[PDB]
């Protein structure tokens, strides 16, 4: 009809998704109004200015943004002196989702770089001459798979890396993040992506592993970073992932699971929170909803029968509408919410999330929904990996032709 | 002794005390990739922390490079590892040590590191004591400061503090029984205490957790801890739940209550009870309200719940094709 | 800024 408003988050109904404080305000309570009412102006800016919403993701203008971040950074990226794997990988994930293709000047130039930060006992650090740790590990290898050529492949040390990861398994069957350093579920997600990628997995890294992750799944039915605490998107997705890179999804109360994730994405802004109770943020649109292709493909494996056969297990229109509404910075760059300042972590997981919401796929059947003008569609990510699923194949491939590290 | 901050601080290249060494530049190599452009105080500090680690210096005056380039960068691991070995190396006293990372945690509490430090600092120490009202202070600023409540959770459990923890977790509800932090720690304490299988405590939780619902009925929190602690052992096992639900409908709804409910029915129909059929379709009706308006956000997980009791549930279910 | 996962 034309009344009808074809934007979920504009629809007159959807002003009864406000929240319902019943009268006793508590902190929470008031955190959570201001950012209703501040997303609230968002929504209704079209309609106060008189204008047709249109929504644009602003390509160019993140592009740009990316570009020059790939090369170099001002002084207030100082503090991310120690996870500069980091950056590489969320930009050039970030671009990959993009489409634009990767120089191979950038290329060499990325590799040689991270070879800098592979320390001689493998692993990476976050930076030249740092000691090696997990997550920049992580990153450093997403990154190199992003590129995927010989040479990249090539940087790393796979003996050197197996070891490291040895040197940081735990009895209790979890891992350090490095030396010296603490514990929580994801170095197991870090250990395993990078492991299954480069094909070093031997029989006895993972022992317990599993077991130890779902320790971690709560009475929320999320997961929380070590066994009793509360449960956390960036945690559950570690653990999920971890589990289902491991093939033991299974050992968890998948049901429960469920039940928590969905429930994380906020019914006024159509973004998800980190945990109950706390406020949105764009990066948890991978985080969060990045579960449920997780989920389906573990349900499904189950012979689940009444799995959908085209949609995600959340509102990806509503999804969609958050990110481009209220995530976009208008001189590139994305961000958590309005009000907050863009950065590439959030560059790099909102569109991830995106991509997410864009795209369905399982096996055979594919049903994509692109809220907005359809330029805004992204290239797929993979939801354990979070890089093109080709990539992950390529990488995969590429690695099961040498040998598990020893034999 | 000379604050990174103090207006008198001077830079390292330009101290007489460090003429001896020569600097470590970083090593990004010939072309750079995410090159920070790094202030000139940054650049200095870490060319000479780079220097000391290098040489593996173990000195006092290392102890008080490291103390700088954290403050710069609390976020730097290698850093951090680096002075714990100086700690032992040097001798270095731990209670100092304690004051000193208790100062920078309150100013960074955000961050891995700090808290990885002083959970390394206690343990050397074997010394709990000043944790728990050290780890409230921080609460008191941010109750859900995520590190934090991991930290009182290791500690409370390593030296079996349990004794005043709920009493604390009460003390937060009442400030705001909507932190979630607060929920999951109690549940933390009773599972490590008395456990949930003793009926009184059972009970009693309950009691409290429907009399809070019923005070901020829209509290998802309270509902999540309720569903929480009775799911294990079977939904349908509390029939009086049911009922007692029904009754707020009324003045005490929520879509929270709805989903309460079906999954009330879910687990009913999983444990074969009477009247098959009629909660069934109670279910799929509650699904649909939630799926077409009290909860569309949902809406693709409510249709799934349907589908899936109707999957197994529908009179049909157990029926052979050909009948 | 700084890095909320590491
Ligand atoms: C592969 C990796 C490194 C995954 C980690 C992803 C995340 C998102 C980890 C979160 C760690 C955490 C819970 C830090 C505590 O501070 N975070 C917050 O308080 C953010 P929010 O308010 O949204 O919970």
């Amino acid at each position: 009809p034309v009344w009808s408003e074809p934007l979920y988050s504009l629809r007159p109904e959807h002003a009864r998704e406000r929240l319902q404080d019943d009268s006793v305000e508590t902190v929470t309570s008031i955190e959570q109004a201001k950012v209703e009412e501040k997303i609230q102006e968002v929504f209704s800016s079209y309609k106060f200015n008189h204008l047709v919403p249109r929504l644009v993701l602003q390509r160019e203008k993140h592009f740009h943004y990316l570009k020059r971040g790939l090369r170099q950074l001002t002084d207030a990226y100082e503090c991310l002196d120690a996870s500069r794997p980091w950056l590489c990988y969320w930009i050039l994930h970030s671009l990959e989702l993009l489409d634009e293709p990767i120089p191979q000047i950038v290329a060499t130039d990325v590799c040689q770089f991270l070879e800098l930060c592979q320390s001689p006992d493998g692993g990476f650090g976050g930076g030249p001459g740092q000691y090696p740790h997990l997550a920049p590990t992580y990153a450093a290898v997403n990154a190199l798979c992003i590129i995927g050529t010989e040479e990249a492949y090539n940087v790393i040390n796979r003996e050197k890396l197996l070891q490291y990861l040895y040197s940081l398994k735990q009895p209790d069957g979890s891992f350090l993040m490095h030396v010296g350093g603490e514990v929580d579920v994801r170095s197991a997600y870090c250990a395993a992506s990078v492991a299954s990628l480069t094909n070093i997995i031997t029989p006895d890294l993972f022992e317990g592993t599993a077991e130890w992750i779902a320790r971690c799944q709560n009475w929320e039915g999320g997961i929380g970073g070590v066994p009793g605490m509360e449960a956390h998107g960036g945690y559950t997705f570690c653990g999920l992932a971890a589990l289902v890179i491991l093939k033991k999804e299974r050992s968890l109360n998948l049901k429960s699971l469920l039940q928590w994730v969905t429930s994380r994405q906020m019914r006024f802004e159509g973004g998800f929170q980190g945990r109950c109770n706390k406020l949105v943020d764009g990066c948890y649109s991978f985080w969060q909803a990045g579960l449920l292709p997780l989920l389906h493909r573990a349900l499904h494996a189950q012979g689940d029968p009444a799995l959908s056969m085209s949609h995600w297990m959340f509102h990806q229109q509503a999804l969609q509408e958050y990110i481009l509404m209220c995530c976009q910075c208008p001189a590139g760059g994305l961000l958590d919410k309005p009000g907050k300042s863009r950065d590439f972590y959030h560059t790099c997981y909102c569109l991830s999330g995106l991509s997410i919401a864009q795209h369905f796929g399982s096996g055979a059947m594919l049903h994509d929904v692109v809220m907005g003008v359809p330029e805004n569609v992204l290239q797929p990510t993979h939801p354990v990996y979070n890089i093109g699923p080709d990539k992950v194949i390529q990488a995969t491939t590429h690695f099961l032709q040498k040998p598990v590290p020893g034999f | 002794f000379l604050s990174l901050d103090s207006p008198t601080y001077v830079l390292y290249r330009d101290r007489a005390e460090w003429a001896d060494i020569d600097p470590v530049p970083q090593n990004d190599g010939p072309s750079p990739v995410v090159q920070i452009i790094y202030s000139e105080k940054f650049r200095d500090v870490y060319d000479y922390f780079r220097a000391v680690l290098q040489r593996d210096e173990r000195s006092e005056r290392a102890f008080k490079l490291t103390r700088d380039a954290i403050e710069l960068n609390a976020a730097n691991y290698t850093v951090w590892h680096f002075r714990r070995v100086l700690l032992r190396s040097l001798q270095k006293d731990l209670q100092e040590e304690m004051n000193y990372i208790i100062a920078i945690i309150e100013e960074q509490p955000k961050n891995y590191q700090v808290w990885h430090h002083r959970r390394v600092l206690v343990e050397w120490l074997k010394d709990p004591s000043q944790e728990l009202e050290f780890i409230a202070d921080i609460l008191n600023q941010d109750a859900k400061n995520y590190h934090a409540w991991q930290h009182r959770q290791w500690v409370i459990q390593e030296f079996r503090l349990w004794d005043n923890e709920l009493q604390y977790v009460d003390q937060l509800l009442k400030e705001d029984v909507r932190n979630n932090s607060v929920w999951n720690q109690r549940h933390f304490v009773i599972s490590n205490t008395t456990g949930y299988s003793d009926r009184a405590v059972l009970e009693r939780e309950v009691q409290y957790t429907l009399e809070m619902i019923k005070l901020v009925p829209h509290n998802e929190s309270a509902w999540n801890y309720l569903k929480g602690i009775l799911q294990d052992r079977g939904l349908s096992r509390y029939p009086n739940l049911l009922n007692q639900l029904l009754d707020l409908q009324p003045s005490h709804s929520s879509p929270y209550l709805i989903a309460f409910l079906v999954d009330i029915y879910e687990d009913m129909l999983e444990n074969q009870c009477d009247n098959k059929e009629d909660i069934l379709n109670k279910a799929l009706e509650l699904c649909e309200i939630l799926a077409k308006e009290k909860d569309t956000i949902r809406k693709e997980y409510w249709r799934y719940i349907g589908r899936s009791l109707q999957s197994k549930h529908s009179r049909e279910s157990d029926i052979p094709a050909s009948v | 800024t700084k890095c909320v996962i590491m």
